[PDB]
């Protein structure tokens, strides 16, 4: 459900061309079309959607790659 | 105490606001030195703009300023009701209250940045030829940062050479300056490090901006002692873009792809107080290659 | 407009009117009036250059909100805790409007290059004899959106200021009066100069202007540019009494409340006023007025 | 009238002397009366009355003294 919840906010805010359906777990979310700005947004989504802080340590473009990075980066904070 | 503090007697005059100074005739002929300096560095085939310390809301809007350093930036402000309305508020003032909130917004902010104009300048004239172009700006800046450091001002005078091509055109022109500036500062006697740099994004979003930038390497600062050698102050920057920029104002290169921009910063006041700092507010007695480097 | 024409090599549109890029060619030519302007300073003249922004508490002092509070910029900024700063932007995001959360600062944009000098000339005492002269300088700005090349909200200004007795005022006023139509002059310029009044504000404005008329405390000199018979005033002198010497305590070397008076040159009107006398092309301009700006 | 302006010379006027003093022949200038003042005087005369001066009697002359003001009222 993790894995829905992420891929609706990613559709939320992530500002991308091509549906979120049609894009794999692990895929270059950048290439795909994430913008820094976006990405910021697509941050503060995953924030708003779960009830989470990141520390400034994963407040990167590794965390946001793809999805599973972003599945990952959330699993390994709670 | 400030180990720059001492300056301000030579440097400056007050004007009844921290980061804001009248300057003396001894100051402003350094910063005047030093900006024939650079402009004696100016690279073939660059156009040169003056802008004024304000410029369009509406622009600094769509560049994403607001988003970005909300907290820093100055907007214009004015009475722009009836002459009835106008007459009260002056009377309210009269009688121990407050004039302001009379005020609204105007479609203008103090710029705060000298490059931000000439994007939509540059993108008025169709698609870029190959190489590019390059600019040659200057403006009197403004960021909200008030503070009793003589290296931190609030209006502040900025000087940048801007490129808007391909991604290999700005990339390298950065490089060039990035040798070239640091060549300057050698030639003026002046001690620093370049290192990577962020710009100070606001907020939480603003935290991971900062980081993205570090880790991409889209900022070099040269950095000057001056408060001392554990805090440096950053008196030039070293700044890709990528196609943010080019991307806002649809910029186009000569590929037909969203142009990638890049520009190199002199903080102008900044050079001038580390100067002082380094050599002392006696001309005459200033090393003998440091005069004749800036023509004194 | 006669002057539009001129645009095209001087100016580059920012999106607002009454300012613009300045293009390298004008530029040039703002540099070397300047330098004209600063080969005829009067001996014993101190020079200092002024930011664009100045003191509110000062121009509030200066008596600014009494004579032309429609004209002023303040500068505003966003104030607030991180929170409300988000939430301001967040309404912008949304297409509401962010600026609601504007707060003032404790700064204006300067309306004029001489008011930040009498604090601090009022800072070291009292004047010597003979007072005290300065050479002071800034951008300036004017709340009046124009789209003529000659009424800009941004200009530099550019003033000789004169603190003393009522005689030491008035003979640098004398003597400002003659300087400056000799500049004119040898700047190739036509002009008249006559009386005039600052543009106060409202009722109790068209009083000011009346008295200022009537007691000529206000010079200027005007180049027809758009017509002969609406020309642009370029230069001015102002006589102040003793306003702002009372207004800061000032004293004379009598113990009196100092007089100040002021020549004022508008850079900007002056740099459009030799393209539009002498035309774009520099190589053409005429010999003399080459050789007085050292082209 | 006379009374009615000798309050407003004491509301709006800022002269260093109680306006009890002023002798209604004596120039308001040298009597301390200043031209941010005088033009408060003037929008003082306005509102205590119902009239609006023409701008051909705006001016230094039609406030020089006190009698000065009143003959210029009733005109
Ligand atoms: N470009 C420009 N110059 C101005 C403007 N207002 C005043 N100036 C210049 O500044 C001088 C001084 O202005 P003043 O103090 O007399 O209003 C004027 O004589 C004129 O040369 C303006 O709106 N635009
Ligand atoms: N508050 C300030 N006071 C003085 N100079 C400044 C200030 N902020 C920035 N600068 C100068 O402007 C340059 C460019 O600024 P930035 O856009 O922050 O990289 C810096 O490298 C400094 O030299
Ligand atoms: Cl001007
Ligand atoms: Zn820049
Ligand atoms: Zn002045």
């Amino acid at each position: 459900h993790m894995n829905a919840t992420i891929r609706e906010i990613l559709a939320k805010f992530g500002q991308l061309p091509t549906p979120v359906d049609t894009i794999a777990d692990e895929a270059d979310l950048y290439a795909a079309g994430l913008s820094s700005f976006a990405s910021v947004q697509l941050m503060l989504g995953i924030e708003e959607a779960f009830d989470i802080e990141f520390p400034d340590n994963l407040l990167n473009r590794k965390s946001f790659a793809s999805i599973k990075a972003i599945e990952d980066t959330v699993k390994l904070i709670l | 105490a400030d180990p720059l503090d001492h300056l301000a007697d030579k440097l400056f005059h007050s004007m009844g606001s921290d980061g804001v100074y009248a300057r003396t005739a001894l100051y402003e002929s350094i910063v005047e030195r030093l900006a024939a300096l650079i402009t004696s560095h100016r690279e073939a085939g660059t156009e040169a703009l003056r802008f004024p310390p304000v410029m369009s809301r509406a622009q600094l809007e769509k560049s994403g300023y607001l988003k970005s350093f909300p907290n820093l930036l100055g907007c214009v402000c004015g009475l722009h009701g009836t002459e009835r309305e106008i007459n009260a508020a002056v009377s309210r003032f009269d009688a121990g209250g407050d004039w302001t909130t009379s005020l609204s917004p105007a479609d203008l902010v103090l710029s705060p940045a000298a490059c931000y104009p000439v994007y939509p300048i540059a993108a008025s004239r169709g698609p870029l030829p190959k190489g590019g172009l390059r600019f040659d700006v200057a403006a009197d800046c403004f960021r909200r940062e008030p503070s009793k450091h003589l290296d931190r001002l609030q209006s502040f005078r900025m000087r940048e050479y801007v490129c808007i091509g391909t991604p290999d055109d700005v990339s390298d022109f950065r490089e060039r300056w990035m040798v070239r500036a640091q060549a300057i500062a050698r030639d003026l006697g002046l001690t620093f490090r370049v290192d990577y740099a962020s710009d100070p994004f606001f907020g939480r979003a603003g935290k991971m901006l900062a980081n993205n930038q570090r880790d991409q390497q889209l900022k070099f600062e040269l950095l000057i002692p001056l408060r001392s050698e554990e805090q440096p102050t950053a008196c030039m920057s070293f700044n890709y873009h990528r196609e943010h920029f080019g991307t806002t104002w649809g910029i186009q290169d000569a590929n037909g792809e969203p142009a990638h921009t890049g520009c190199v910063a002199f903080g102008m006041d900044r050079l001038a107080v580390a100067m002082f700092h380094t050599h002392g507010t006696d001309l005459s007695a200033w090393p003998a290659k440091v005069r004749d480097i800036l023509g004194l």
